């Protein structure tokens, strides 16, 4: 359609505009003006911890978007695993896995 | 009159002009000055940075703490001998162009402690741009050192780019204020009694 | 070459690149709105000398930050350095493509939304990183991986909290979300949403009171694309949650433009008060809270909004 | 955390938000330097003078 | 479409190739995100809009962030020191098998029958129709994996 | 009007790719990397597939590959980090021990 293609070169040219905006200004400031530990691994907890929880999020995304369409035995379902997912919670809080201080 | 870095004439095509004009307008209106605290004229300055002075409407109470993105020293404070070499790092951390304000009478000579532990001023080791005395300078000091500042920035000279053109720093050789205030301050007469408030 | 097919992308391509200078200017324009409006808070004027109100603060930073001396560090990876500032910028850019200003003023109508704007926090993160490890401090990567462990504490539920307006609307479209608010906006039943997308969207933002910093080696115009990222980045929130739960352009009297400029400026001051009214929580306490309290609440608030709307399924 | 702490820290958050506007609603307290001068008491201790006698000679 | 699909298969191509050749860990990374990029872009112009999205969102938003994550923790150390994977005594063998694989692979694929991908955007809504439909079970016990990664990873990795 | 014949070829060059990645380098973290390419390649090959037949089939086992993916980069990553602290190296060639 005319309409849609209108939108896919609105949106391609926001990007190229934006990223020559951005590229232009970086190119300016470099161009105009004279010369002159080991970490603790809570870190990767929290990240992995980040990780796992997305994935569900992503499982829950899906979800989301047909709820009308799943009827309440899809409610069940998301409610079974809400529920996994909040043992799972609960075990990495009282175990001190989303406990930063000590 | 100028000086660059030599006692030299202004240097300043039409458009160049406008260029540079235009340049020492837009640093002469955003100074970012560096949060470095010494001794009680630090103090001072940030009172001045604070709501009853507000030295935000001269657009210079962006405070940094990375010399980096500073574009002002002001030395306000004593320069001991082991926060000299730290005085000079954060100096030499910082890119051009740079200017700096000695605040108070101990960063322009070591004012009272001419004593073995100070260095006497902060001009024995970086150029200083604009002195102040006070001891300490109080907020509006510090705002009036900032326009004496900000008119010796609009009248210099600096590259535009580092490829094209000539590439010294010339910087204006001002007069005193000494000099230009000579004419109000010896036709002063009569001052209020200090009996009075 | 006058053909009206031609007309409608020329005026599709105006439409989105309007858009794209006025959220840039915009972003831009509230730095300095920023310092005027920490002065109105504290009892103050702020910057307004450098022209009419201080209108040219902004040009005359502008040019400094242009004619500062560009520097980067000899012992640094040049390519990191030079691209956290550019994902800094373009993230939240792209973030704010998928806005809905106006009926007929949208940049992209895409069938994701809100995913899209996932896609572009989990870039910003990128960005944060690579500041601090490009930066070749260890001071400055300690901090860094501190904000971006607070930013992923916080992303693990920026979408979980927008779920329940998705799940309300049944659809990741942004147009289905605001004409899924002509009678009622979202901020009245996502009540515990619009709390928990407030506070994400802060978070990830690295806004107060969300934040050895990562930016102490970034100068020059650099450190002026972060600024403006940054600000660009409020902008962008502010727009996302003006169109996710107050309504978008609904409105009864004024046109639709007006009232989405004058939502979209509340929350922006209501981000300017949250910057000068609250205090720091320490960092535990700030993770503590994005892990224990408001990932939950966003699962029951989930399912709550999914008992709710299938009950009223006849 | 408990549930009342929790509450109870989201109101004083709140009030303190409300003092802030409150407080922007409020009266400027700037002295505007340069264009407002600078009221100094009349024995403040700044610029060093030499002063004369009423006859009109130097008094050092 | 056509061309957006064939520019990214070539970036992603070329960017997984600058991965598995690279010394600098940050580098690779970062071109492996690059490469997330271009395939997702691939699962866009394919239709496949939800698995675009997530690519960028969870592969590209979440684990290569743990990997970037991971390698800051590392401060990476004999390593750019040796250089051994280009010697060619090093890596012709294995360029050699993998070439044979991909070219038997490839010969595999050409003999099928094709009647071309229509690129017709499948939506989010009829993934999670299905997700919750025909595939409950798969919902589930991907939860109760995902569950088992997170035990492991948290028993594993500690510090003590 | 995209086959999906090159959907596949792209999809088996990027899994040996990352087999090669995987096989050449004594490196842990770029044998991780390296098998993140070849499973996230195998999801490519899965979303082709699907989107050739016009089902969600494809989505929803590319959904199942990431997740796989996110819980192995999780082990594999916890893993190297309990080598890099009890050998303070990645070569995966010196943990060789049991053998014969
Ligand atoms: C260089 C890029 C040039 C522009 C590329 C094309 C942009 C438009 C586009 O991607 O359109 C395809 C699709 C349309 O979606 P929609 O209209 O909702 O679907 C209805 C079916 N026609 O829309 C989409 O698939 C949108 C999702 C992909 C958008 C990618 C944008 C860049 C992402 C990476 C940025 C990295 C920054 C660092
Ligand atoms: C686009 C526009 C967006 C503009 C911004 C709008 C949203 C702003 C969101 C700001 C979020 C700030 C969140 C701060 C969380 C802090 C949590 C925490 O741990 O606080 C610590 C404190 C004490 O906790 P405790 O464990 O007891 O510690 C004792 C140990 N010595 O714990 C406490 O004091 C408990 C209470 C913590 C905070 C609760 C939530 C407050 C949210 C901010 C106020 C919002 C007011 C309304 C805003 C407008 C709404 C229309
Ligand atoms: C779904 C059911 C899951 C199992 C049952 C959960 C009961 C409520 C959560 C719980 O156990 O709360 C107590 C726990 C105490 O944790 P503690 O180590 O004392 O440190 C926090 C300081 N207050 O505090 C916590 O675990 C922190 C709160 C976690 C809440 C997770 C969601 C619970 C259900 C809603
Ligand atoms: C959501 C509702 C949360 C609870 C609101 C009412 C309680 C409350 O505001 O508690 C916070 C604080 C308690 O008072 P306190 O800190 O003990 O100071 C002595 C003065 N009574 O009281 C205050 O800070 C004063 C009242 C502030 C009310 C703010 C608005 C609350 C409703 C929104
Ligand atoms: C180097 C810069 C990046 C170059 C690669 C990406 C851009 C390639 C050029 C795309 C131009 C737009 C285009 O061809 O769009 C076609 C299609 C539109 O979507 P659809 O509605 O399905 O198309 C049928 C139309 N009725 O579009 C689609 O279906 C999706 C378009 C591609 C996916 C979005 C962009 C991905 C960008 C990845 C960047 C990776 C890092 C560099
Ligand atoms: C990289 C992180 C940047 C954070 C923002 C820095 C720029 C704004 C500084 C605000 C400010 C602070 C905190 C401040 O403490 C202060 O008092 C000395 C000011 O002068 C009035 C300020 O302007
Ligand atoms: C912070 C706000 C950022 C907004 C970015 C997009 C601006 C688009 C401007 C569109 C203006 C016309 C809208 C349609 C007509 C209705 C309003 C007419 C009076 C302005
Ligand atoms: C220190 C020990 C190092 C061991 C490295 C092992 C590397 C193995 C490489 C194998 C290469 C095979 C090349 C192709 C062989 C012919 C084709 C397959 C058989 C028909
Ligand atoms: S000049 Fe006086 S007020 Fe200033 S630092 Fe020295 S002692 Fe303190």
């Amino acid at each position: 359609s005319t309409e849609v293609i209108a939108h896919h070169w609105a949106f391609a040219i926001f990007l190229i505009v934006a990223i020559g905006l951005c590229c232009l200004m970086l190119v300016g400031g470099w161009f105009l003006g004279g010369r002159a530990l080991r970490l603790s691994a809570k870190f990767y907890l929290v990240a992995m911890f980040f990780v796992i929880f997305d994935v569900e999020a992503l499982y829950l995304f899906a979800w989301s978007t047909s709820i009308r369409e799943s009827g309440w035995v899809g409610f069940v379902e998301a409610a079974i695993f809400i529920f996994v997912l909040l043992a799972g919670l609960v075990y990495l809080v009282r175990i001190g896995a989303l406990d930063w201080t000590p | 009159d100028y000086t660059l870095t030599e006692i030299v004439t202004d240097p300043l095509n039409v458009f160049m002009g406008k260029l540079n004009d235009m340049v020492n307008w837009g640093r002469k209106n955003s100074i970012w000055p560096y949060n470095f605290g010494l001794s009680c004229c630090y103090v001072e300055m940030v009172t001045s940075f604070t709501a009853v002075h507000d030295v935000a409407r001269f657009g210079a109470e962006v405070l940094r703490a990375s010399p980096r993105q500073a574009d002002l020293m002001v030395v306000a404070g004593t320069c001991f001998t082991k926060m000299a070499p730290v005085i000079q790092r954060l100096y030499d951390q910082m890119l051009e162009p740079k200017w700096v304000i000695s605040m108070g009478a101990c960063a322009n000579s070591g004012g009272m402690y001419d004593i073995y532990s100070v260095v006497q001023g902060v001009d024995k080791f970086i150029p200083v741009d604009v002195y102040i005395p006070g001891c300490p300078p109080r907020p509006e000091a510090y705002m009036q050192a900032l326009m004496l500042l900000q008119e010796s920035i609009g009248k210099e000279r600096r590259p535009l780019s580092w490829v094209v053109g000539d590439q010294g720093v010339y910087r204006a050789n001002m007069q005193s204020e000494r000099e230009r205030k000579r004419g109000e301050r010896i036709a002063v007469t009569n001052l209020r009694t200090p009996d009075e408030i | 070459w006058i053909s009206p097919e031609l007309i409608e992308i020329l005026l599709t391509i105006l439409k989105a690149v309007v858009i794209l200078l006025v959220v840039v200017t915009c972003g831009a324009f509230m730095s300095f709105g920023e310092r005027r409006l920490l002065g109105l808070f504290q009892n103050r004027y702020g910057p307004n000398r450098v022209g009419w109100g201080g209108s040219l603060q902004l040009v005359a930073d502008m040019i400094k930050m242009f004619f500062k001396e560009d520097w980067i560090p000899k012992f640094s990876d040049r390519v990191i350095f030079t691209l956290a500032p550019m994902i800094a910028f373009t993230s939240l850019l792209l973030a704010f493509a998928i806005v809905p200003v106006s009926p007929g003023w949208v940049v992209a109508d895409l069938n994701i939304g809100i995913l899209f704007f996932l896609m572009m926090a989990g870039l910003a993160v990128y960005a944060v990183l690579f500041a601090g490890w490009s930066s070749n401090n260890k001071y400055s990567l300690l901090g860094a991986m501190r904000a971006s462990a607070q930013t992923l504490s916080y992303e693990v539920f920026l979408g979980l909290s927008l779920m329940g307006v998705v799940a309300q609307a049944g659809s990741f479209n942004m147009t289905d979300i605001v004409n899924s608010q002509a009678h009622v906006w979202n901020v009245i039943p996502q009540f515990f949403g619009f709390i928990t997308f407030a506070i994400a969207g802060v978070a990830v933002c690295h806004r107060h009171p969300f934040d050895d910093g990562y930016h102490i080696e970034y100068s020059g115009m650099k450190f002026g694309l972060f600024f403006v990222g940054e600000y660009i980045g409020i902008v962008t929130i502010s727009a996302l949650m003006v169109t996710l739960f107050f309504g978008g352009w609904q409105g009864p009297l004024l046109p639709p433009f007006i009232w989405f400029a004058l939502k979209t400026a509340f929350f922006m001051m209501m981000f300017i008060l949250i910057r000068a009214s609250l205090p720091r929580p320490r960092y535990d306490q700030v993770m503590s809270f994005g892990w224990k309290i408001c990932l939950p609440l966003t699962l029951i608030n989930l399912l709550v909004t999914a008992a709710v709307i299938l009950w009223q399924a006849q | 955390m408990t549930l009342k702490e929790l509450l109870v820290g989201f109101g004083t958050q709140v009030r303190s938000i409300w003092m802030i506007g409150l407080h922007a609603f409020a009266k400027r307290e700037t002295r505007m330097y340069p264009e407002e001068p600078v009221y100094l008491p009349p024995r403040y201790r700044g610029r060093i003078v030499l002063t004369r006698d009423p006859d009109g000679e130097e008094r050092c | 479409m056509e061309f957006a699909f064939y520019i990214c298969g070539l970036i992603a191509i070329l960017a997984t190739l600058r991965v598995i050749t690279h010394t600098n860990p940050v580098h690779a990374l970062l071109y492996l995100i690059i490469s997330l990029l271009a395939i997702s872009g691939v699962f866009f112009s394919l239709g496949a809009y939800f698995a675009g999205a997530l690519e960028i969102i969870v592969y590209a938003g979440a684990i290569m962030v743990l990997f970037v994550f991971v390698v800051m923790m590392l401060n990476l150390s004999e390593i750019e020191q040796e250089r051994q994977w280009l010697k060619p005594q090093v890596w012709i063998g294995p360029a050699i098998l993998s070439a044979i694989m991909l070219v038997v692979i490839v010969y595999a694929i050409l003999g099928v029958n094709d009647q071309g991908i229509d690129g017709t955007p499948i939506s989010a809504k009829a993934v999670g129709i299905t997700l919750f439909g025909p595939y409950v079970l798969a919902v589930e016990l991907a939860s109760m994996l995902l569950l088992a990664g997170l035990v492991v990873a948290f028993h594993v990795g500690r510090e003590e | 009007m995209i086959p999906l014949q090159h959907g596949l070829i792209l999809a088996a060059i990027l899994f040996v790719l990352g087999l090669t990645g995987l096989v050449i380098r004594r490196n842990l973290l770029f044998m991780l990397i390296g098998l993140e390419i070849m499973i996230n390649a195998s999801a490519l090959a899965f979303v082709v597939a699907g989107s050739y037949w016009g089902q969600t089939d494809g989505q929803v086992m590319y959904i199942l590959a990431i997740s796989l993916a996110a819980a192995e980069a999780s082990i594999g990553l916890a893993l190297l980090l309990q080598l890099h602290r009890r050998r303070q190296n990645l070569n995966i060639d010196s943990v060789s021990e049991m053998r014969g």
